[PDB]
């Protein structure tokens, strides 16, 4: 319609405001995706030895066998449209691989530090001592944990195992 | 640094400029001058283009009002967030992590700004860490002892108890421990002796 | 209309001539004097950024 | 996202300056004439910390830092005329 | 053509308004989730519920 564009400019300038609004929405979405994940500067890694006092974390740590580098839980959550007349979809800035790397680094830093990596330098501490210090924040002493560490680890492993089954069962 | 304060001003200026420029736009008419239209066209046909013009102007004004309301909603949300942050930081110390800056919150000082507010958060950041050998607890002749407020550390030869925020070696006495059970349930117990004054 | 003419592997019943898509748009046609399944595709376009 | 004409892809990794899309970041950097280069953004450095059964890290010094934060509180007021913006005289 | 373009512009404006209204709530939810993460993962919290 080579003649339709002539009277289009007679109604004023409306393409500038809508394009500006779409650009602002895209920048806002990028900022929202960033301000949630990109919060730490150092990328922490997990040690080769995976004996954390007796607690199993094989369902949350990334699996190095598959090329996706995602954990067992992230696979179940992940495994669960063309240009019609000009409507185009812009790809995000941060990719799924980068998001997974950020989450793995955060989890590794957490497991290694406790509550000091988010406030200053990284300080190493055993997981048993970390749990003994966390138990004091609610009133329970450390002897209860030093006695029932086995039962607590068994209950934690059972809960971690049942979480995946519940997520696979619930489809809503 | 003042980009967050200049953004709203620039948006308001752009909205005002667009609302002013929208007037010089023929909404399906032969001209924009109402006097020229009324002088040229007959009175019967004069009630055709003015309707389109007033409809377009009303639509533009409604769009402007809707945009202003949408912006004021976020402005009110940000103002409430800032008021809550001030009430929680200035008058009273908070223990919420990452809320009062990065680090351990100590104090805060408010400042004024055009259409804004500036906060100055004082934090506490440790440095110069050193590695030490730790242990869950120590074992006495016939009983065990657990630290009350601290952690058992060792320099390689002797054992001491220090806090988790500043290296201060102190002797292990009975005024900083408590007996609970014997040395048959803790994994990693060590043999040592305590001092009784 | 306008577009690029290609060949699709479609099996139309011997009474239909037009072709529609999910979004109510023409996507497949029929050769009038040859009876061959032709496929149309939109012309190339896009956006430019600096 | 498309075809980038006017920049070469470098196999290095630096900080992101101009966001392009899908992790691609462009920057006007020298290759040794300065030209626009293209590369993949980096998430950070490696800080792998050791972890054993009888190791603890206690700090011995501290520092005091002061940060800042900017938050809008309000905007300007507006008021238009109904009969003057629609009709002239 | 004037009526057609007016209707199309009105539809596009309605779509943009709906997108803005949805993005407002999306940003609110994203800020809430970021605050929850910063308060939960980066240390223990004493806030009930």
């Amino acid at each position: 319609s080579t003649e339709c564009s002539n009277l289009l400019l007679q109604y004023g300038s409306f393409c500038t405001q809508l394009k500006r609004a779409l650009t602002g929405i895209a920048v806002e979405q990028d900022k929202n995706t960033q301000e949630v994940f990109a919060q730490v500067k150092q990328i922490y890694k997990t040690p080769p030895i995976k004996y954390f006092g007796g607690f199993n974390f094989s369902q949350i740590l990334p699996d190095p066998s598959k090329p996706s580098k995602r954990s067992f839980i992230e696979d179940l959550l992940f495994n669960k449209a063309q240009k019609f007349k000009g409507l185009t979809v812009l790809p995000p800035l941060l990719t799924d691989e980068m998001i997974a790397q950020y989450t793995s680094a955060l989890l590794a830093g957490t497991i290694t530090s406790g509550w000091t990596f988010g406030a200053g330098a990284a300080l190493q501490i055993p997981f048993a001592m970390q749990m003994a210090y966390r138990f004091n924040g609610i009133g329970v002493t450390q002897n209860v944990l030093y006695e029932n560490q086995k039962l607590i680890a068994n209950q934690f492993n059972s809960a971690i195992g049942k979480i995946q089954d519940s997520l696979s069962s619930t489809a809503s | 640094a003042l980009g967050k304060l200049q953004d709203v001003v620039n948006h308001n200026a752009q909205a005002l400029n667009t609302l002013v420029k929208q007037l010089s736009s023929k909404f399906g008419a032969i001209s924009s001058v109402l006097n020229d239209i009324f002088s040229r066209l007959d009175p019967p046909e004069a009630e055709v283009q003015i309707d389109r013009l007033i409809t377009g102007r009303l639509q533009s004004l409604q769009t402007y009002v809707t945009q202003q309301l949408i912006r004021a909603a976020e402005i009110r949300a940000s103002a409430n967030l800032a008021a809550t942050k001030m009430s929680e930081c200035v008058l009273g110390q908070s223990k919420r992590v990452d809320f009062c800056g990065k680090g351990y919150h100590l104090m805060s000082f408010p400042q004024s700004a055009p259409h804004g507010v500036v906060f100055l958060h004082v934090t506490y950041v440790p440095a110069q860490e050193k590695n030490f050998t730790t242990a869950p607890a120590i074992c006495h002749d016939g009983k065990a002892h657990f630290p009350r407020e601290g952690v058992f550390v060792s320099n390689g030869t002797h054992w001491f108890v220090t806090q988790r925020n500043f290296y201060e070696p102190q002797i292990i006495t009975t005024d900083n421990t408590f007996v609970s059970g014997n040395c048959d349930v803790v994994i990693g117990i060590v043999n040592n002796t305590v001092y009784d004054p | 209309g306008t577009g690029v003419l290609t060949e699709s592997n479609k099996k139309f019943l011997p009474f239909q001539q037009f072709g529609r898509d999910i979004a109510d748009t023409t996507d497949a046609v029929r050769d009038p004097q040859t009876l061959e399944i032709l496929d149309i595709t939109p012309c190339s376009f896009g956006g430019v950024s600096v | 996202a498309g075809c980038l004409i006017g920049a070469e892809y470098v196999n290095n990794s630096y900080e992101c300056d101009i966001p392009i899309g899908a992790g691609i970041c462009a920057s006007y950097q020298t290759q040794t004439s300065q030209s626009i280069i293209a590369y993949t953004m980096s998430l950070g450095a490696e800080n792998s910390v050791a972890y054993s059964n009888n190791s603890i890290a206690i700090p011995t010094n501290f520092t005091i830092s002061v940060t800042t934060e900017i938050l809008p509180v309000s905007m300007t007021k507006t008021s238009v005329d109904c009969t003057m913006y629609i009709c002239g005289d």
